């Protein structure tokens, strides 16, 4: 019996592939194959994906050439690369994450010719730089539990972190499958590239801006104070006049000179401080 | 258990350090810890080891290796950064 | 004969075959061994694809040959 | 030809990946590749590549190994899953510049007239950026020296894609950053600046060191460069240059001055509210 | 006694101390 | 220099090696002595798992190493 | 002048360097004793991590100080 604690371990590159080929086929269901290994009953990791010929017709897709695949992958391992298929992906723009219909068919003949088969879907147009939209899933028994049993064996709070959305339960994913919790476990070498990913060049650091231009935004900005100030005045002037609430109620309109005026500072500081801290420095580091 | 030993130390750290299964390392994030017990400063050093690892369940098992170092002793140096972790 | 037939996934299968056999009949004692649709499956053999309308000597499959298995990939 | 080259994460994400692999089939310290790209307007854009078998007998120069019709397969293979791209060079992951590589280059050269090489060393042991690019090039002398056949240089950046930075920031939950506005203005720029600037006055003086006997004077060449950057380098900040520097420096902090006054001013304000609002509230709630 | 008084108050003082630079610690932390 | 490998059965296989070696090379060596095909082998050394295409002097095993053998099992 | 520096099992070892010292010297050093690589390595005091470049002056280091020394214990 499967146990609830079991992850899926995708390997950060994987993971870009997906979606810089998600987000090409923007309104169509694009595909593809996925390499990887089973560690262990508790586990199961993949290292590698890549994509296919294939065509469609917005309602659906399906690949066009048999003999690519086997060539593709008995020419990969010429260099490093000895590992096999252990699942697929295919992308959901917009609609949400499940498995439906025809899916599910293409699906259960991989758990005939192998068990411990995972099925991943991807929504690249939800996400945004905060967080992506991944899901996995492997298909429930086919049925004969009319007796009631449990797909799956628990021994740990491990599985029971998350909610599941509304949408999959439209959809019934408790009801003909079951969700599997994804995990990332980077290595020291690509950590250590990501964070160089966007250091920029010492040439740069030293560089004084123009001192002209930089007058003209400094006069710019002091003139600009001007009216803000004006119009501080009558609005120190006029609050408690009325109820509370009705202050801001009747300020969505017109601009509440209090922020403007604020956040004009934080520019000539910054500015003028950094500008004179980098010429004082250099005047010395140079003779 | 409370016995500091030089070795077994090691040959217990280094295999945690380098293998791949999972269940091994929540095991052992919890045997390290029992190799100290109240030896109050003794065992800092192993404690700016295992709070400085990459490896997320190391880094948990220093916690529970400054619990198990200094029960009961209410000093505040572990707690300056005991708590600092959590935040 | 003896015939070897593996998988993208790494598992192999052996069939037993005479060469008057028809590839339908090969997917058909496929899906028996391991219950995938004849419709579903492609086969390949020296990077050509095989085909239905022809017996397994026509291809000139020699005894102890090895054919390769790939899954018909659809979604939608 | 080139003025500028831009390289996408998944390069370097690959780059990584292969150094990884090799183990298992040899020991060699270094691997090469392709790398497939598109331009325009002068400026070369880098996005997908693969890596081919190469192998080289470390004790000489001159004894090396370079697959092609692994190459040309592949790139057939590619090709026919995007029509955008086509070869443009090559990369190797070695941390200096090797004998034979213009060998490698008048090579692979014959797949596409203008190639060019970037090294992407793995392992940083500073800060500082993770690629470089060259061209090659034809040199005269006025030594009447043969004709000689050498790198030059080219500058490089990293660049992005919208659906590749969601990804990258999805996966940078690392360390700290954002140490916002002025915090990050004068580590980012003073003292990650004169480290680098440290680094580079280091390696000069290392360098003259060789010249006394370790080496051949290289050139005349090196020297009249250096005679130059001693003699550009700002003048004596002693003359009425001193007056034009207050003037500004005057300039600078009175807008300073100012803002610091507004700033205050409307703590006091905030402060009257609370005050207020406090006193009577409990006064009316007793 | 007035002894264990005066020693009281001394440990009260430095567990306040610690209270106050980890509330701090945390007041940085929660903008980010 | 003699290495002492321990299998899951526990019967323990003495070589005679040279720290220049390789895994191939040993993984080859036992499929001689005992039968097992090559591939199914891998080779465990504390945490480490080691990798075909390196050699021994760069794990630095030192003589009378002892030395484990895993056997990936395959689906059928 | 004596230094003392602390691996994580307990081993203390005394070392003698100079004021003007590198802490490239001290790597260099502490290889010759004990054979560590001089990459694999990190040094600890007051709770900061040392910079290669900078002298033991730079940072207030004083007589009899003990550092800790950070190891990637089997480097891989």
């Amino acid at each position: 019996a499967v146990d609830t604690a079991e992850q899926v371990y995708i390997s950060s590159l994987a993971l870009l592939k997906m979606l810089k080929h998600g987000r090409a086929g923007v309104p169509m269901e694009v595909m593809g194959l996925m390499l990887g290994e089973f560690v262990d009953d508790y586990t199961v990791r993949v290292i590698d994906v890549f994509a296919m010929p294939q065509s469609g017709t917005g309602v659906s897709v399906e690949a066009v050439d048999p003999v690519f695949q086997a060539k593709m992958l008995d020419m990969l391992k010429q260099t490093g690369r000895p590992e096999m298929v252990v699942g697929w992906y295919h992308s959901h723009p917009g609609f949400g994450c499940w498995l439906s219909g025809v899916d599910i068919n293409t699906q259960q003949s991989f758990e005939a010719l192998s068990e411990r088969a995972v099925a991943v879907v991807v929504d690249p147009i939800q996400s945004v730089k905060g967080k992506v939209v991944i899901d996995a899933f492997r298909l429930i028994n086919a049925n004969m539990m009319v007796l009631g049993h449990e797909p799956r064996q628990t021994t740990s709070n491990l599985g029971h972190l998350n909610k599941p959305s509304i949408q999959a339960l439209i959809h019934g994913l408790n009801r003909h499958y079951y969700s599997i919790t994804i995990n990332y476990r980077k290595n020291e070498l690509e950590q250590k590239m990501l964070l160089n990913l966007h250091k920029k060049s010492w040439m740069e650091g030293l560089t004084l801006q123009d001192y002209s231009e930089h007058c003209k935004h400094n006069e710019s900005v002091v003139k600009e104070m001007l009216e803000l100030a004006k119009n501080y005045n009558k609005a120190v002037e006029e609050e408690d006049k009325m109820t509370p609430e009705q202050l801001a109620i009747k300020n969505v309109g017109k601009q509440d000179p209090k922020r403007h005026l604020e956040e004009h500072v934080d520019v000539l500081m910054t500015s003028n401080i950094v500008q004179c801290l980098a010429a004082m420095l250099d005047t010395v580091v140079f003779k | 258990l409370g016995s500091k030993n030089a070795q077994a130390i090691e040959d217990m750290v280094g295999y945690a350090q380098e293998t791949q299964h999972e269940k091994i390392l929540r095991g052992l994030a919890v045997g390290i810890a029992l190799v100290m017990y109240g030896r109050m400063e003794e065992a800092d050093a192993l404690i700016e080891s295992l709070c400085r690892d990459k490896d997320p369940i190391l880094r948990r098992s220093g916690m529970y290796t400054v619990a198990m170092a200094y029960c009961g002793s209410g000093n505040n140096k572990a707690i300056r950064r005991l708590l600092h972790v959590a935040v | 004969m003896q015939i070897f037939v593996k998988t993208l996934t790494g598992k192999t299968i052996t069939l037993e075959v005479e060469p008057s056999d028809t590839i339908e009949n090969v997917k058909a004692k496929i899906q028996d061994k391991e219950g995938i649709p004849p419709d579903q499956q492609r086969l390949i053999f020296a990077g050509k694809q095989l085909e239905d309308g022809r017996t397994l000597s026509d291809y000139n499959i020699q005894r102890e040959s090895t054919l390769h298995l790939v899954l018909r990939l659809r979604g939608g | 030809a080139v003025q500028k080259v831009v390289v996408h994460p998944l390069v370097l994400l690959s780059v990584v990946d292969h150094f990884n692999r090799i183990g298992k089939v040899g020991n060699q310290k270094r691997v090469v590749g392709v790398l497939l790209g598109s331009w325009q307007k002068k400026v070369l854009d880098v996005s997908n590549s693969f890596a081919v078998p190469f192998d080289e007998d470390d004790k000489d120069d001159s004894v090396w190994f370079l697959d092609h019709d692994y190459l040309e397969n592949m790139y057939g293979m590619f090709k026919k899953v995007n029509a955008r791209e086509r070869i443009v060079g090559w990369y190797h992951t070695g941390p200096k510049l090797h004998k034979n590589d213009i060998a490698i280059n008048e090579l692979m050269k014959r797949y596409c007239p203008n190639s060019v090489l970037v090294i992407i060393d793995v392992k940083p042991k500073d800060l500082g950026l993770p690629t470089e690019a060259y061209i090659s090039v034809e040199e005269v002398h006025d030594d009447g020296t043969p004709t000689s056949k050498t790198f030059e240089h080219v500058t490089s950046e990293i660049g992005a894609e919208e659906a590749e930075e969601v990804g990258v920031e999805h996966l940078l939950r690392d360390i700290k950053d954002t140490t916002v506005g002025t915090l990050s203005q004068r580590i980012t720029n003073q003292v990650h600046g004169l480290k680098g600037l440290n680094s580079k006055l280091l390696d000069i003086r290392s360098y003259l060191e060789k010249v006394a006997t370790g080496k051949l004077p290289i050139n005349h060449q090196i020297i009249y460069q250096l005679q130059d950057v001693f003699n550009l380098l700002p003048d004596v900040s002693l003359q009425e240059f001193v007056k034009a520097f207050y003037l500004k420096t005057n300039d600078q902090m009175v807008v300073v001055y100012l803002a610091s006054l507004i700033r205050s001013v409307v703590a006091l304000h905030n402060l009257i509210n609370n005050k207020i609002a406090n006193r009577d509230a409990e006064k009316k709630e007793g | 006694d007035l002894y264990s008084r005066y020693k009281k108050l001394q440990q009260e003082l430095e567990f306040l101390e610690v209270q106050e630079e980890y509330i701090k610690d945390e007041q940085k932390n929660l903008k980010k």
